[PDB]
């Protein structure tokens, strides 16, 4: 008989870098609000 | 499960796997959605993850 002492099997486990991983970022455009005095289209009429 | 899938994609990208998902590939996916899907479905080497 032989003993597995020296030849024992190996388990594996990755060295995950999640602890130092950057996050996913969401973008939102800062709308030029119409609540603030934004301009409007100058629909014109004629006084005949 | 959109939020959990975003977290999962963060996990995979951090660990070096190039993950293709619709929310991030929006620009290319917008040109032709079905073409975008077929690109990854046809390729045998691409691993597909099914989020149940």
């Amino acid at each position: 008989v032989r003993e597995p002492g020296s030849q024992a099997c190996l388990a594996i486990d990755p060295l995950v870098g999640e602890e130092g991983g950057a996050a996913v970022a969401k973008l939102e455009p800062h709308l030029q609000p119409r609540g603030q005095p934004a301009p409007q289209p100058l629909h014109t009429l004629v006084l005949a | 499960t959109a939020m959990e899938v975003v977290k999962f994609v963060n996990f995979l990208l951090v660990n070096g796997f190039q993950t293709a998902i619709d929310i991030f590939e929006d620009r290319i996916r917008g040109i032709d959605i079905i073409k975008w899907m077929e690109r990854y479905l046809r390729d045998k080497t691409v691993m597909i993850i099914v989020a149940i």
